[PDB]
């Protein structure tokens, strides 16, 4: 099987600017009859894969200009001139040169903004909750950016490292900026062994610590 | 338009079986070669299964040889994949789409898609969510904005959909993909709205499970102490 790599994972750009997706064969794509068939695909959250290039450097139906690909033995870029909102997603590079067809992992395209400290909010669990042996302390930090963020719990001072689950979602195309829900799950016994609970926001590199808490 | 629709997918439990359905329209079916392509969680696309136009050629990557059979019917318009002892290596959007034509000459592979059906492969059982209302602690510091949230927990399997206020509440809403919590998915969703309208108002999420028939409303309550 050929395995094609793809490099950088994700690329922050400014709308406007220029963009290069590189896409690595582990070996020679050349069909027995010469020609070397490369796609690449752009995929946007929701929708299905949207044929851009094919056969290396030839655009598709209705492919804007902007979009040009070239390269030669194993090496394959896609450069992405003009960059506008509508081609922010994923782009996958494909062979259909030797069976099986093997795709690229993708390269996400996002954009580029000013930098946002995020809003932080902290729950306790819901009494519902107690009443089923469990407690969930739930952190939301809405609307930063970059994606980076460092979330630190503390538990009556103590950090805590432990049972913590996390979840971004993509990027949000009106304003750009990221958010996050970061949910610590204890036992109820546990949860009334502690009085302090902290949920900790840092960029340093940013606009320092952003601390919220609660107690009982 | 040329147009392709899945259907067919849903929950199996490790060793069993399904059969994918793909309808094409809007051209001559028979003269297209056929493939069906899957997309896992992690976002990997794999080719899966190949026919061409006349029927008489499959052909598969050696993960599904054996187990995955592509078939069709050019009377019917129709794209078919049976598969068989399906593993939870196997759950993953299945997408359909066309290549070729027949006739010469051979370039632009999959320039069609279809919008994809969910396999799921897992011995979890399907299992309601528990919905908690997220509401802020009887002592916080209250600014301009107010972010309240629901906390849904412990389903099976995707997907689930949450809305706040039947929907009509869309401004200032992040909801979170979900993640695996050993066999069990966790989600939560967040909404941010003005201090005055609220708890002056009220504000309710409603979460719906399609597999489990379940829909669950909750209001979000300032909580006493």
């Amino acid at each position: 099987d050929v395995l094609m790599t793809q490099s950088p994972l994700s690329l922050p750009v400014s709308l406007g600017d220029q963009a290069s997706i590189s896409c690595r064969c582990s070996q020679s794509i050349v069909k027995s009859n010469g020609h070397t068939y490369l796609e690449w695909y752009l995929q946007k959250p929701g929708r299905s894969p949207k044929l851009l290039i094919y056969k290396v450097s030839n655009r598709f139906s209705g492919v804007p200009d902007r979009f040009s690909g070239s390269g030669s033995g194993t090496d394959f870029t896609l450069r992405i001139s003009r960059v506008e909102a509508e081609d922010l997603g994923v782009y996958y590079c494909f062979q259909g040169s030797h069976i099986p067809w093997t795709f690229g992992g993708g390269t996400k395209l996002e954009s580029k903004r000013a930098d946002a400290a995020p809003t932080v909010s902290i729950f306790p669990p819901s009494s519902e909750q107690l009443t089923s042996g469990g407690a969930s302390v739930v952190c939301f930090l809405n609307n930063f950016y970059p994606k980076d963020i460092n979330v630190k719990w503390k538990i009556d001072g103590s950090e805590r490292q432990n049972g913590v689950l996390n979840s971004w979602t993509d990027q949000d195309s009106k304003d750009s900026t990221y958010s996050m829900s970061s949910t610590l799950t204890l036992t109820k016994d546990e949860y009334e062994r502690h009085n302090s609970y902290t949920c900790e926001a840092t960029h340093k590199t940013s606009t320092s610590p952003i601390v919220k808490s609660f107690n009982r | 338009d040329v147009k392709l629709v899945e259907s067919g997918g849903g929950l199996v439990k490790p060793g069993g079986s399904l059969r994918l359905s793909c309808a094409a329209s809007g051209f001559t079916f028979r003269n297209y070669g056929m493939s069906w392509v899957r997309q896992t969680p992690e976002k990997r696309l794999e080719w899966v299964a190949a026919i061409s136009g006349n029927s008489l050629y499959t052909s598969y990557p050696d993960s599904v040889k054996g187990r995955f059979t592509i078939s069709r019917d050019n009377a019917k318009n129709n794209l078919y994949l049976q598969m068989s002892s399906l593993r939870s290596e196997d759950t993953a959007l299945y997408f359909c789409a066309r290549h070729d034509d027949y006739y010469g000459k051979s370039p632009y592979f999959f320039d069609v898609w279809g919008a994809g059906t969910t396999v799921t492969a897992s011995s979890a059982k399907t299992t309601p969510p528990s919905v908690y209302p997220l509401a802020p602690g009887s002592a916080a510091q209250t600014n301009s904005m107010v972010t309240l949230g629901c906390l849904v927990k412990g389903y099976f399997p995707e997907p689930v959909t949450v809305t706040w206020n039947s929907g009509s509440l869309s401004s200032g809403v992040h909801t979170f993909p979900a993640v695996l919590q050993s066999d069990l998915y966790t989600l939560s969703s967040s909404v941010t709205v003005p201090s005055s309208t609220w708890p002056s108002e009220t504000v309710t999420c409603n979460v719906a499970h399609p597999a489990s028939s379940t829909k669950v409303d909750k209001k979000i309550v300032p909580r006493d102490c």
